[PDB]
C-alpha cells in the first residue's frame, strides 16, 4: 500500500535534514 | 512492552554512560595533550 | 606485556628487548603476535615489521627470512633488519629512486629476479621515508 | 478452503528454504572472519562493520523471505 | 496486524499511521537535537559529546566510503541514518497499545511500504541527480563499456537498488513488529525478553547498515 | 479442519527447516572461533563480543522462523 | 480459486529457493573477504567497494526473484 | 482425524530435521575446539565458556524446535 | 485408527532423523578430539570434560527426540 | 484454467532453480577474487573488470532464466 | 491391520535412517583416531578409553534408535 | 489443453535445470581464474581469452537448453 | 495380507538404510587407518585392536538392524 | 495426446539433465585450466588445445542429449 | 499377490541400498591403504592382512543385506 | 499408448541420468590433467593420450547410455 | 501381471543402486593408488594385487547385486 | 501391456543409475593418475596398464548393467 504518506514522511524527513544542519551540524 | 523496555531501557542507559565514558576520555585525552 | 623476541640477523643479533605488537609480513600476509601466542613457524618476508613498544609505533624494515614464533620465545631469522629508521629518510626516498633506476632494465626471466628483489627492497626501504 | 491452506504451505516452505541456506553462508562468514580477525587484532571495528553489512545483506534476503511468509499468512490477496 | 490507512481523506487516499510516526519521530528528534545544540562549547558537553560522537562516526562513514566530496550529502546521509535509527528505536520502545487507533493500527513509521519507497527513491534520484552533475548528461554509467549488451541490465539493476534497499527496511521494520506482536500474543509478557535484547541490537544493527548501504549507492552515484 | 492441519505442517517444516541450517553454521562459527582464540589469548573479549553478535544474527533468523511458527500455530490468521 | 493458489505457491518456492543459494554465495564471499582484509591492512576501501558491488548483484537476483514473487501475489497476469 | 495425525507428522518432520544439522554443526565445533585446546594448554577455561555458549545456542535452536514439537503434541492449538 | 498409526510413523521419522545427524557429529568431534589428545598429552581431563559436556548436548538433542517420540508412542493426547 | 496454472508454477521453479546455483557461483568467485585483490593490491582494476565480465556472464544466465519466467508469466504463447 | 503396518514401516525407517549416519560418524572417529595413534605411540590407552566413550555415546543413540524400533515391533502400545 | 501445460512444465524444469550447475561451474572458474590472475600480472590477454571461451562453452550449453525451452514455449511441434 | 507386505518393506527399508551409511564410516575408518599405520610400523598390534573394536560397534549397529529386519521377516509380532 | 506430451516431457528432463553435470564439470576444468596455465605461461597452446578437446567432449554429450531431445520434439518415431 | 511383489520390491531395495555405501567405504580404504603401501614398502603383507579383514567386514554387511535380500526371494516367510 | 510413452520417459531419465556424472568425471579429470601438464611439459603427448583413452572410457558408457535411448525411442521392441 | 512387472522393477532399482557407489569408490581407489604408486616406483606389484583384490571386493558386491537382478529376471521364485 | 512398460522404465532407471557413479569414479582415477603420471615420467606404461585395468572393471560394471537393460529391452523373459 503506497499512500500519500509517503510525500509526507519525505517532507518531515527534509525539514529535520535541514534543521539538523542548521541547529546542530553546522554549529 | 513495558518491563522488557525499561529493563532493556537500565541496562542501555548504563552501557551507554560506561562506552561515552570511554568515548569522552579518549576525547579528553586528545585535547589534553 | 611481552615476548622474548630474537631479531637475528647473519652477522648482527639486534636488539634483544621485548615489545607489545609484532605485524610481521609472510609471504601469505601479515599476523598480528601478542603475549602467550600459539607456536608458529613463518615465513617472513620483504615486508616490514612494526613494533609495538607499549608506548610507541616504532617500525623495522627487515629485508627477509623466517620467524620461528612460539610461547614468549619467538625467534625472527632475519636476512637484514635496520632498528626503525637507521637509514636516513630523504636517502631512503632516494634509495627508492635509485633502484628504481636500476629495475628499467629487464634481462629475459634471468635477472628479472634481481630487478624484483631490487624494487621490493626498495619498497620496504621507502618506509623509513614514510615513518 | 483450499486456497488458504495451500498458501500457508506455501508460506511455510518459503520461510523454511530461505533460512536454510543464509544460516550456513552467515555462519562460513563468521567463522572465517573471527579466524582473521584473531590473526590480526588491529582492524577489528572496520572488519566489524563490513561483516555486519554483509549480515545485514543475508539477513535482508531472510526478511524478504519471511516477509513474503508473512503476506501469504496475515493478508493475502489471493485468501 | 492492521498495517493499511486511516482516511484523512484530502484529495486521494492517506495513511495516518506513517504520517503520525514521522511527525513524531522527526519532531523528537529535531527537539532533541537543538535543545543541546543552541549553546554548544568547543569542549565536549552534555549532549554535545553525543552528537559530535555521531558527527564524528558518520564523518567517518562518510569519507572512508564515497571518496572525496564527501561533505555535501553528509547531511543527507546524516538525516537518513538518523531517520531509520530513530523509528526503528522508537516504533518498539513507544507503546501503542494501551492507546487505540480506531481506523487501524500505527506503531512506526517505516512499517509502511510506501516510507521505505520514499526513502529508496530519495536515495536512488540523489545517486542519479549526482551521476547526473558528476558525469556526462548525455549518458551517465548505464553507457555499456565493457560490452556492448549490458545497458538495460545495468538500467534494470540501478532501479532495483532503490527497491533493494526499501525492501530490506521493510523487512527488518516488519521483523520487528511481527516479533514483538506474536512473542506478546503468545503469553503474558514476561517470556519475550532475550527476544527482544536481540531486536533491539538488530535495530542498532539495521540502522548502521542502512547509513552504510546509503553511503554505498552514494559512493556508486560518485563512480 | 484441513486448513489449521496444513498451517500446523507448515509452521513444523518452517521450524525444522529453518533450526537445520542455522545449527551448523554456528558451529562452523564456534569451531573457527575457538580455534582463533587458542591461537591467540589477547582478545578473546572482543572475539567474544563480535561472535556473540553474529550468534545473535543467527538466532534472530532463527527466532524470526520460530515467530513464524508461533504465530501459525497460537493465533492464525486464516485458521 | 485453484490458479491463484497455485499462483501463490509459486512465488513462495521461487523465493525460497531464490534466497537459498544467494546466502550461501554472499556469506562465503564475506568470509574470504574478511580473511583477505585482515591478511591485508591497506586496500580496505576498494575491496569493501568490489564486495558490495558483488553482494549488490547478488542481491539483485535475490531482488529479482522477489520482484517475481511480489508480481505473483499482489498483481497477478493470469489472477 | 487426519488433522491431528498431520500435525503429528509436522512435529516428527520438524523434531527430526531440528535435530540433524545442529549435531553436526555441535560436533565440527567440539573437534577444532578440542584441537585448539590441545594446541594451547592455556585459556582452557574462556575456551570453554565461549564453547559453552555457542553449544548453548545450537541447543537453544533445537529446543526451539523440540518445544513446536511438544506444542503440537500435547496442546495443539489446531488439534 | 489412522490417527494412531501417523503418529506411530510421525515418532518412526522423528527418531530416525534425529538420530542420523547427530551420530555423524559426535563421531567427528571424537575423532578431532582424539587426534589433539594424541597431538598433546597434558590436558586430557579438560579435554575429556569439555567432549563429555559436548557430547551431552548431542546427547540431549537426541533425547529430546526420542522423548517425543515415547510420548507419541506410549501416551499420546491425540490417541 | 489448469494451463496457465501450470505455466506460471513452471516460471516459479524456473526462476528459483536458476537463482541458486547461480548466487553460490557469483559468492565463491567474489571471496577467491577478493582474497587474491589483498595479496596483491596492483592490479585491482583489471581485475575488477574481469570479475564484472564474470559476473555479468552469470547474471546473463539468471536473466535469461528471469527472462524465461517473465515470458511464461506476462505474455504466454500457450496461456 | 494398518495400523501396526504403518508402526512396523516407522521402525523400519527409524532403525535405518539411525544407522546411517551414526556409522559414519564413528567411521571418521576411528579413521583420525587410528592416524593420531600412529603419530603418537605413547597415550594408545587414553586414547583408547576416550574414544571407547565416544562410540558409547554413538551406538548408544543408535541403541535408543533400535529400542524405539523393538518398541513398535514387539509390545507397541498402538498395536 | 494439457500438452501444452505438460510441455510449459518440460520447457520450465529444462531451464531452471540446465541453469543451475552451469552457473556454479562458471562461478568456480571466476573465482580460480581470477586468484591465478591475481598470482601472475602477465598473462591476463590469453587468461581472459581462454575464459571466455570455457564461458562461451559453458553458456553455449545454457542457450541450448534455453533454445529448447523456447522451442517447447514459442512453436512447439507438439502443442 | 498388506500388513505383512508392509512389514517386509519395513524390514527392507531398515536393512539398507542401516547399511548404507556405516560401509561409508568404516571405510572411512580403515582408509585413514591404513594411512596412518603405513606412517608407523610400531603400533600395528594395538591399531588393529582398536580398529576392530571400533568396526565391531559398527557391525554391531549394522547387526542390530539386521535382526529388526530378521524379526520383521520370519517372526513378526504383528504378522 | 498423452504420448507427444509424455515425449516432451522426456525430451525436457533429458535436455535438463545432460546439461546440469557437464556445466559443472567444464568449469571445473577451466578453473584448474586456468590455475595450470597462469602458473606456467609457457605451454598455453597446447593447454588451450587439449583443453578445447576436452570441453568438445563434454559438449558433444550435452550435443547427443539436446539431440535426442530435438529428436524427441521436431520428428518423434513415436508421436 | 501384492504380498510377494512387495517382498520382492523390499529385497531390491534392501540390495542396492546396502551395496550402495559400502562400496564406496572400501574403495575409500583401499585408496588411502595403497596410498599408504606405495610410502612406505615395508609392512605390505600386514597391512593387505588388516585391509583383508577391514574389508571381509564390509563384504559381511554386503553380505547379510543380499542373505536378507536371498530369504525373501527364495524362501519367504511370509510369502 | 501408454508403453510408448513409458518408454520415452525411461529413455530421457536414462540419458539425462547417465550425462550427468560422466561430465563432472571427465571435467575433474581434464582439471587435474591440466594442472598436471602445466606442472611437467615433457609428456604432453603421452598424458594427452591417456585422457584421450579415459575420456573414452567415459564417452562409451555415455554412448552405451544414448545409445539405449536411441533403441527405445527409434526401434524400441515393446512398442 | 503385476507381481513380474515390480519384480523387474526391483532388479533394476537394484542393479542401478548397487553399481553407483561402488564405481565411485573404485574411483577414488584408483586415483589415490596411482598417486602412491607414482610417487613410488618400486613396490607396483604388490600395489597392483592389493589394488585388485579390494577392486574385487567392490566387484563382488556389484556381482552379489547384479546376480540377485539376475535372479529376478530370469528365474524368479515369485514370478 | 503395463509389463513391459515398467520393465522398459526399469532398465532405463537401471542404465541411467549405473552410469551416472561410475563416469565420476573413471574421471577421479584418470585426474589423480594423471597429475601422478606428470609427477613422475618414468612408469607411464605400467601405469597405463593398471588405470586400464581400473577402468575396464568400471565399465564391465556400467556393461553389466548395459547388458542387464538390454536384456529387459531386447529379450526379456517376463515379456
Amino acid at each position: 500500500d503506497f499512500n500519500l504518506t509517503l510525500p509526507i514522511i519525505m517532507a518531515e524527513f527534509l525539514f529535520l535534514m535541514f534543521a539538523l544542519d542548521k541547529i546542530y551540524y553546522t554549529p | 512492552n513495558l518491563i522488557n523496555l525499561s529493563v532493556v531501557l537500565g541496562v542501555l542507559i548504563f552501557f551507554g554512560k560506561g562506552v561515552l565514558s570511554d568515548l569522552l576520555d579518549n576525547r579528553k585525552q586528545r585535547i589534553l595533550n | 606485556m611481552t615476548l622474548n623476541l630474537c631479531v637475528l640477523t647473519p652477522n648482527r643479533s639486534i636488539w634483544n628487548s621485548e615489545v607489545k605488537e609484532i605485524i610481521l609480513s609472510t609471504n601469505s600476509g601479515q599476523i598480528g603476535v601478542l603475549p602467550n601466542h600459539a607456536p608458529t613457524a613463518t615465513a617472513v618476508d620483504i615486508g616490514i615489521l612494526r613494533i609495538r613498544l607499549n608506548d610507541q609505533w616504532l617500525t623495522l624494515a627487515l629485508m627477509g627470512g623466517f620467524a620461528r614464533i612460539g610461547n614468549n620465545e619467538i625467534t625472527i631469522l632475519v636476512n637484514d633488519a635496520e632498528r626503525g629508521s637507521d637509514i636516513d629518510p630523504q636517502e631512503a626516498q632516494q634509495t627508492l629512486e635509485i633502484a628504481e633506476a636500476n629495475l628499467r632494465k629487464a634481462e629475459g626471466k634471468r635477472q628479472k629476479i634481481e630487478a624484483n628483489l631490487a624494487l621490493r627492497r626498495a619498497r620496504t626501504r621507502v618506509e623509513a621515508s614514510n615513518t | 478452503p483450499l486456497i488458504a491452506a495451500a498458501s500457508v504451505i506455501a508460506a511455510g516452505l518459503a520461510v523454511g528454504l530461505a533460512s536454510i541456506g543464509p544460516g550456513v553462508g552467515q555462519g562460513t562468514a563468521a567463522g572465517q572472519a573471527v579466524e582473521g580477525i584473531a590473526r590480526q587484532p588491529e582492524a577489528e571495528g572496520k572488519i566489524r562493520g563490513t561483516l555486519l553489512l554483509s549480515l545485514a545483506f543475508m539477513e535482508a534476503l531472510t526478511i524478504y523471505g519471511l516477509v513474503v511468509a508473512l503476506a501469504l499468512l496475515f493478508a493475502n490477496p489471493f485468501v | 496486524v492492521g498495517q493499511h490507512f486511516y482516511w484523512q481523506i484530502g484529495g486521494f487516499q492517506i495513511h495516518g499511521q506513517v504520517l503520525i510516526t514521522s511527525w513524531v519521530v522527526i519532531a523528537i528528534l529535531l527537539g532533541s537535537a537543538a535543545i543541546a545544540v543552541r549553546s554548544p562549547q568547543t569542549i565536549p558537553t552534555g549532549g554535545q559529546n553525543f552528537f559530535e560522537y555521531v558527527l564524528e562516526f558518520i564523518r567517518d562513514v562518510s569519507k572512508t566510503q564515497i571518496g572525496e566530496e564527501y561533505r555535501p550529502w553528509v547531511p543527507f546521509i546524516g538525516t537518513m541514518f538518523l531517520f531509520i535509527f530513530v523509528s526503528n528505536w522508537s516504533g518498539a520502545l513507544l507503546p501503542w497499545k494501551i492507546i487505540q487507533l480506531p481506523h487501524g493500527e500505527l506503531a512506526a513509521p517505516t512499517n509502511d511500504i510506501n516510507t521505505t519507497v520514499a526513502l529508496a527513491l530519495l536515495t536512488s534520484v540523489a545517486y542519479f541527480y549526482a551521476g547526473l552533475t558528476k558525469k556526462g548528461l548525455g549518458y551517465f554509467g548505464k553507457y555499456i563499456q565493457p560490452t556492448p549488451i549490458l545497458l538495460p541490465i545495468n538500467i534494470l539493476e540501478d532501479f532495483t537498488k532503490p527497491l533493494s534497499l526499501s525492501f530490506r527496511l521493510f523487512g527488518n521494520i516488519l521483523a520487528d513488529e511481527l516479533v514483538v506482536v506474536v512473542l506478546v500474543s503468545l503469553v503474558p509478557l514476561v517470556v519475550p525478553i532475550p527476544v527482544m535484547f536481540l531486536g533491539l541490537f538488530t535495530s542498532g544493527i539495521q540502522a548502521l547498515i542502512f547509513a552504510t548501504l546509503a553511503a554505498a549507492y552514494i559512493g556508486e552515484s560518485l563512480e
